[PDB]
């Protein structure tokens, strides 16, 4: 098999910028046989290029693509705030028809604070004997955002899980979910539930809470 | 326009099998060589097999050899990928993919998630997240819905069957200790809204047929 390995494995750079994503072959691709894509979360790649250096149908001017042998690139000539995605390479001269193992770019933006909101859990899920405790940030950059639970104020370890959304395509910002799971039982054992949030756009961590039981 | 459609997918049970079909149209498809690429959870994309124009010629991923077929039906302009001996590492979406020389983007289909498990479909819990004095400052509030304790992935969720668009942010599922997924999704709308307007979150898990509305309701003082 041609393996295909990609460098760099994550990028980030802003709009205006230009990319460059490289795809490099353990021996050389025939025919110039080497195609792009775009991959988004959680969607159905893209075909961006083919045969090297053809741009597919609907794919703007700034995206090319060059090379032959064994280096071939992807360029991205003026970033702009919906190009994150991952991106593969593939060679098709010769079955397997391998890909590589993608490269993500990130778009990058200036600092922006999240906002956050916490959400008890509701008297429906109550009757079921478990308790959900959620807390959000919202629309924030850069990714790296500490949430540290604290019930009657000590600090949770292991009873939390965290997901975050995509970028934003218009504004490159990420909002962040974290859910701290009781028994309806160990709910009950205290009275103050907080989420406190580090992130750079902070100048101080932010705290915020509830009380067991109010409006 | 191009469309490839997917279907035959789901869960099924470790050593089971299950047959992927996909229908494809706006290009001539009986000219090209088609494939199957596959990606599992959080990984990269992987080629699977693929076929030539006139199904006289066929590769596979060694992972698969003499347990998937890739075959077509030029006539029901249709790719095929029968899969047997189901294993966890065969667990992904499927997508069918045409060759690349095609030149078009989108070439691709939908995927379809194949998950292999011996648990049980489950539908959802749908639970509120109340807009409170916690979830609201300046004009706008924060409300959503916990969906919770699912299996398998997918669901969906919009808002007000599709009317309320901005600022929604419906987080990835994750999977808890239990097995079963737990999602959230969220919208920030006007605070002035929140006597007047109604929120809806319209859930949706076809692998076990659950269909939730729920109302979220505002908390006052
Ligand atoms: N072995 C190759 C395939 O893997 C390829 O995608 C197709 C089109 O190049 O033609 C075959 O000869
Ligand atoms: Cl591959």
């Amino acid at each position: 098999e041609i393996v295909l390995t990609q460098s760099p494995g994550t990028l980030s750079l802003s709009p205006g910028d230009r990319a460059t994503h490289s795809c490099r072959a353990s021996q050389s691709v025939s025919r110039s046989y080497l195609a792009w894509y775009q991959q988004k979360p959680g969607q159905t790649p893209r075909l961006f290029i083919y045969g090297a250096s053809n741009r597919a149908t609907g794919i703007p001017d700034r995206f090319s693509g060059s090379g032959s042998g064994t280096y071939f690139t992807l360029t991205i000539s003026r970033l702009e705030p919906e190009d994150f995605a991952v991106y593969y390479c593939q060679q098709y001269d010769s079955a397997p028809d391998t890909f590589g193992q993608g490269t993500r770019l990130e778009i990058k933006r200036t600092v922006a604070a999240p906002s956050v909101f916490i959400f008890p859990p509701s008297d429906e899920q109550l009757k079921s004997g478990t308790a959900s405790v959620v807390c959000l940030l919202n629309n924030f950059y850069p990714r790296e955002a500490k949430v540290q639970w604290k019930v009657d104020n000590a600090l949770q370890s292991g009873n939390s899980q965290e997901s975050v959304t995509e970028q934003d395509s218009k504004d490159s910002t990420y909002s962040l979910s974290s859910t701290l799971t009781l028994s309806k039982a160990d709910y009950e054992k205290h009275k103050v539930y907080a989420c406190e949030v580090t992130h750079q756009g902070l100048s101080s961590p932010v705290t915020k809470s509830f009380n067991r039981g109010e409006c | 326009e191009v469309q490839l459609v997917e279907s035959g997918g789901g869960l099924v049970q470790p050593g089971g099998s299950l047959r992927l079909s996909c229908a494809v149209s706006g290009f001539p498809f009986s000219s090209y060589w088609m494939s199957w690429v596959r990606q599992a959870p959080g990984k990269g994309l992987e080629w699977v097999a693929n076929i030539k124009e006139d199904g006289s010629e066929k590769y596979y991923v060694d992972s698969v050899k003499g347990r998937f077929t890739i075959s077509r039906d030029n006539a029901k302009n249709s790719l095929y990928l029968q899969m047997n001996s189901l294993r966890a590492e065969d667990t992904a979406v499927y997508y069918c993919a045409t060759d690349p020389d095609v030149g078009l983007s989108d070439s691709w289909g939908q995927g379809t998630l194949v998950t292999v498990s011996s648990a049980s479909t489950k539908g959802p819990s749908v639970f509120p997240l109340a807009p409170s004095s916690k979830s609201t400052s300046g004009g706008t509030a924060a409300l959503g819905c916990l969906v919770k304790d699912y299996f398998p992935e997918p669901v969906t969720v919009s808002w007000n069957s599709g009317a309320l668009t901005s600022g929604v942010h419906t987080f990835p599922a994750v999977l808890q200790s239990s097995g079963l997924y737990s999602l959230s999704s969220v919208v920030t709308v006007p605070s002035s809204s929140l006597g007047t307007q109604t929120y809806i979150c319209n859930v949706n898990h076809k692998p076990s047929n659950t269909k939730v509305d729920k109302k979220v309701e505002p908390k006052s003082c």
